[PDB]
């Protein structure tokens, strides 16, 4: 890593192209009874996202070679992901820390699938469920609120062909959206919007779950009806023209809540 | 018992396999005759196959209908089962003016005139003409009707081709022949006659035919027509008008005849004043040069001198007392011709959507991973689009909608994508990798890493369209691969990846590696 | 004299309502028509504004034709000789009045469509009309004038099913070529053209491209050659716009709309000059080809 500031370009890739055999042998080095080592690995992790989020050229070449690595092995991912959230926490939302954070979530779990949107949706249930014993009026001036926040933004970038796996994980992804309907700034509510729409459409286009042809014709008419100005309405979201425009408006509270529009 | 288990229990392909299929079925046609004769199957498929022809071997802008059976009653329901009624281009062909039905004649005959200079030789042209004259044409052959043909500059760019004008004699009803009452032939050319002795055999029923009335001059179409049913075009009549008449003319020719030369401030009529016999029948011709079609002007003497039209073998020999003055009376108004027209324009190739499959799909994949998400989404409708009309068989992965939010590193589902394209359909392999090599050197960096890892699914496809029977096809290969070669060198940037990824799978594939090699030593010997 | 002024516009209301039953009543239109220009000191002002709204809003449907034909006759005057136009203030206040009364005949768009429709060949009178306003000059005024007559260009073609002309293609190739010549104080300028920009997108709804009749090098020739100019003035303005941010939104939005209609039409002649924008820098343009 210290030598990779100061090398070319032409040296760079095969910089990334030697380091990414040795990346598998930090679960040795993770687990043990020292724990400065291990410290020192989410230090060293730490400059892996320092470099992530520095370099522009080589970004796609990162993005894969790391981190579609590390999604591969399953245990160091936790220890991963977790320090994006301090990442995603250090700054703030709508910075170039944040969307770019939002868009490695991806390429960490292009490799492995089913175990990356596990943990996300687990980290996502666990994190609703700890509001209950530190009750507040509304989740918004509750402490834990930055988490429910940022990794709404995880499930955003995460719906687009079954990277939330949905053959297996619808439940918990409606409930989560139930629980997150109209809360928060228009951001937020944008991406939820966002969030149904490519939940459904995923739900529709792909071979896995070998549907009929009338249930994806329903289908079809939901996305369809969700489309319409009254579920803009619904969800909280007036006067915006297009959803997609700004649940990404940053990179370029006042209205009630109504029961009814939940039902 | 797993095996038990799995055991017990409005698609339209794309261009290119219905092509293949029709391959297999043209290369093995007497065999495959033989064995189903082991029997309308047989037949059906054989006139088919003929509808279609052999293999492709034409531009598909070209398509006609033949004359195996050649029926007006089929024709009639094949037009009205389509709607040819509601389609653009028949509306753009009655823009065009041809065979519009204009005044009443002395004998209480409609009239219909058509003009032949207004038609350009072609396919959809031709087919066009024909079905919108049976159109025009369908209240009014019922009843005894005259025509009027106006031949005015008249060239080979306006000509039938022969298979075309066979088809005039068959697709008309009997009656519709007999009723014609009288055919006015007006401004006959030297070409014309010249296409007639080309045709005197389809034209025999025409030879002899007194309905032939050739208006030799002007004046002589007012004995049959009256001048206010008169409706000849505008530039027709501006033919005639302010033309200045150089009587005792003579064209120096393997026959040298007697003519007049007048000349107008568009054009130059040269009119043969002894007949000459066409369709039977002895006539005055008259050849028409535009001004835009003169190209030198001379004087060799007072009494001789040659003129140069464009697209001819020999200037015309012209021998008069005042041929000095016709060369400058035709130069002067050609010279502020040549002032007045505008420069020479360069035009391109007309395209049209339906053969232009790989730059569209290279315009959508490649800007599906752009950062703009807005970007991200026109280009989704696209991808969508372009599956949708030109049936190319995706198993159901798109679909569209508004409101979908792409993540910006999407690169698996664009590969995903290009993968299954280059599996189930193959055809358009040289068209995509060209535009992809081409808009290669246009794009962002990213976005060229991009270009990479989309392109390299489909230079395995490459097999199939080398060592083929067409040498063209496989010169298009070697072409791509220089492309290839020139890239890579003039790229220093991204130079491991493009070895990791071009060359690295291009040297996996065994029986493509001797043209690669090949090519390598002609390149390398290069420079 | 108010009370005299009352009944007078009481009495040409009246007559203009009932002529349906119906010759004098060309004569009583051709008073009319004398009376929009009655330039009177002290009244003549009130008096043209009340004639602006009566035989603009309650003249009777079956009384359409004769008023299109007169007025035709009035401007087949107003052109000196062989296409050349005389200015004078009098005919310039006639164009004035002229384009709001056919405005609001247009737009009430009440009963009686057919009776507008069977006798009407308004294609000559817009065509004298623009040729009038195209030499009137550049100025504050004139200015007004032709954005007043890009609304009823636009007004026109909403109601193009109605109508009837002679040639409908040919006229509004004339129009559309008349129209781009305007493209491009300044505030009022850019409402000029804010205007025509409609205009020309109206105008170029599903219109196949005819190049003016000369001898030409070939159709096919000469329609890529228009295709060209137009699209390269489009792309020049959407280019300067590319850079009051509503405005430049509405101006993108609806040159947009141009570029869909005029690509839709002619594709044949069409896609072999725009297809290499496909790879163009500007996001904005490339987006807006790309739904296209
Ligand atoms: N090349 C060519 N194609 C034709 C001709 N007539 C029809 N076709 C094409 O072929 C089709 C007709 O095929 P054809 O075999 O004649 O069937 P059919 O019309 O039912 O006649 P049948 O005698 O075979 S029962 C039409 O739809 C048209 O596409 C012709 O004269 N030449």
């Amino acid at each position: 890593i210290s030598g990779f500031s100061k090398s070319s370009i032409e040296l760079k890739h095969l910089c990334l192209e030697y380091m990414t055999p040795w990346l598998s042998n930090l679960v040795r080095f993770c687990k043990h009874n020292d724990d400065a080592k291990r410290q020192r690995v989410t230090a060293i992790l730490d400059k892996l996202i320092t470099m992530t989020i520095n370099e522009k050229q080589m970004y796609p070449s990162i993005q894969a070679k790391i981190w579609g690595s590390l999604g591969q092995i399953t245990d160091l991912l936790d220890v991963v992901l977790d320090s994006f959230i301090k990442t995603s926490a250090t700054g703030g939302l709508g910075s170039i820390k944040a969307e770019v954070m939002a868009d490695t979530a991806v390429a960490l779990a292009s490799g492995n699938v089913k175990l990356v949107s596990s943990k996300v949706i687990g980290r996502m249930c666990k994190i609703i469920d700890k509001t209950c014993l530190s009750p507040t009026p509304t989740l918004e001036q509750h402490l834990m609120w930055d988490d429910i926040a940022i990794l709404a933004r995880y499930m955003l970038m995460l719906s687009f062909n079954n990277s939330l796996d949905v053959a297996a994980h619808l439940p918990y992804l409606f409930h989560v959206v139930t629980f997150l309907v109209a809360t928060g700034p228009l951001s937020l509510r944008a991406s939820t919007h966002g969030l149904v729409i490519n939940i459904i459409h995923s739900l529709c286009t792909c071979s896995q779950l070998h549907f009929s042809e009338e249930t994806k014709q329903v289908l079809r008419l939901s996305l369809t009806e969700f489309s319409l100005p009254k579920f803009y309405l619904l969800f909280g979201i007036s006067k915006v023209k297009s959803a997609a425009v700004i649940a990404f408006r940053s990179s370029y509270e006042r209205e009630t809540f109504a029961l009814t529009s939940l039902e | 018992r797993f095996f038990l288990d799995i055991a017990s229990d409005l698609s339209f392909i794309s261009d290119g396999n219905v092509l293949a299929l029709h391959r297999l079925l043209w290369n093995n046609q007497e065999k495959i005759g033989q064995y189903l004769s082991s029997r309308r199957p047989f037949d059906k498929m054989a006139t088919l196959l003929a509808y279609l022809g052999p293999p492709e071997h034409k531009p598909v802008a070209d398509t006609h209908w033949s004359s195996l059976n050649l029926t007006s009653s089929k024709f009639e329901e094949f037009m009205t089962r389509h709607q040819v009624h509601e389609k653009e281009e028949f509306k753009a062909l009655k823009t065009l003016s041809i065979f519009y039905q204009a005044g009443t004649s002395k004998a209480g005959n409609p009239i219909f005139y058509y003009v032949a200079r207004r038609f350009k030789t072609g396919q959809i042209n031709g087919d066009l003409l024909i079905y919108h004259v049976l159109l025009t044409l369908k209240p009014y052959y019922a009843k005894p009707y005259e025509i009027v043909v106006d031949l005015t500059h008249t060239g080979p760019s306006n000509r039938f081709k022969t298979d075309f004008l066979s088809k005039w004699f068959v697709v008309f009803p009997g009656f519709a022949y007999d009723n014609v009452s009288a055919v006015y032939i007006y401004n006959c050319n030297s070409w014309v006659r010249e296409y007639t002795k080309y045709h005197e055999r389809l034209l025999t029923g025409l030879k002899g035919s007194k309905r032939l009335v050739f208006i030799d001059c002007p004046g002589k179409l007012a004995e049959h027509i009256e001048h206010e049913q008169q409706k000849l075009p505008a530039a027709t009549l501006a033919l005639e008008e302010d033309l200045k008449v150089f009587h005792n003319a003579l064209k120096l020719a393997h026959k040298d005849t007697k003519v007049s030369i007048k000349v107008g401030s568009t054009a130059v009529q040269v009119t043969s004043a002894e007949r000459t016999k066409v369709l039977g029948q002895s006539v005055f011709l008259n050849d028409i040069y535009y001004a835009s079609e003169i190209e030198e002007i001379c004087l060799v003497d007072e009494n001789q001198f040659t003129l140069t039209i464009a697209n001819q073998g020999t200037p015309l020999t012209f021998m008069h007392q005042e041929c000095e003055a016709i060369v400058q009376s035709i130069i002067h108004i050609r010279t502020r011709w040549e002032l007045s027209q505008p420069d020479s324009i360069p035009q391109h190739t007309k395209i049209r959507p339906k053969d232009v499959p790989g730059t569209l799909l290279n315009i959508a994949l490649l800007n599906l991973g752009s950062s703009d998400p807005s970007l991200r989404s026109a280009a989704y409708n696209l991808l969508c689009a372009l599956t949708c009309t030109f049936n190319l068989k995706i198993e159901g992965q798109l679909l569209e909608t508004s409101g979908l939010c792409i993540p910006a590193n999407n690169t698996l589902f664009i590969v995903s994508i290009s993968k299954t394209l280059a599996a189930n359909e193959p055809h358009l392999t040289l068209e995509f990798l060209e535009e992809c090599i081409s808009g290669f050197s246009k794009s962002s960096i990213e976005l060229k890493h991009l270009c990479l890892e989309y392109m390299t699914p489909w230079l395995s496809n490459l097999v199939r369209f080398c060592k083929h029977n067409d040498d063209a096809k496989r010169q298009r290969v070697t072409a791509i691969l220089d492309k290839l070669i020139t890239m890579t060198i003039n790229e220093k940037q991204m130079y491991p990846s493009i070895q990791a990824k071009i060359w690295g799978s291009l040297g996996q594939i065994t029986d493509l590696l001797d043209v690669v090699l090949d090519s390598f030593i002609k390149t390398s010997a290069t420079g | 004299d108010t009370d005299s002024l009352q009944e007078w516009i009481n009495m040409t209301g009246f007559l203009c309502a009932l002529g349906g039953v119906c010759t004098p009543v060309s004569k009583f239109m051709d008073r009319l028509l004398s009376l929009m220009v009655c330039n009177h000191e002290k009244v003549g002002l009130q008096i043209r504004t009340n004639v602006k709204d009566l035989v603009g809003l309650e003249l009777s449907p079956a009384l359409y034709p004769m008023l299109f034909n007169k007025l035709k006759n009035t401007i087949s005057k107003f052109f000196d000789s062989q296409g050349q136009v005389l200015l004078t203030d009098t005919n310039t206040q006639f164009v004035e009045q002229t384009i709001a009364i056919m405005k609001n005949l247009l737009d009430n768009h009440t009963e009686g469509s057919s009776e507008h429709l069977g006798q009407a060949s308004i294609e000559t009178m817009m065509l004298n009309l623009v040729r009038y306003v195209r030499v009137l000059g550049n100025m504050v005024h004139a200015i007004q004038i032709k954005t007043k007559l890009c609304q009823l260009v636009e007004v026109m073609m909403a109601r193009r099913d109605d109508l009837s002309f002679c040639q409908e293609m040919k006229f509004r190739n004339k129009m559309v070529e008349y129209l781009t010549d305007w493209v491009m104080v300044k505030c009022l300028t850019r409402d000029l053209d804010q205007a025509s920009m409609e205009a020309v997108v109206s105008l170029l709804a599903g219109l196949p491209l005819q190049p003016e009749e000369g001898d030409g090098v070939e159709l096919m020739e000469a329609k890529s050659q228009l295709f060209l100019k137009y699209f390269t003035l489009f792309m020049n303005l959407l280019n300067d716009c590319s850079e009051m941010s509503r405005r430049l939104a509405s101006l993108r939005h609806c040159t947009v709309l141009a570029m869909s209609n005029l690509l839709n039409a002619n594709v044949d002649s069409g896609l072999m000059h725009s297809i290499g924008l496909g790879y163009h820098k500007d996001l904005q343009t490339r987006a807006t080809f790309m739904e296209v």
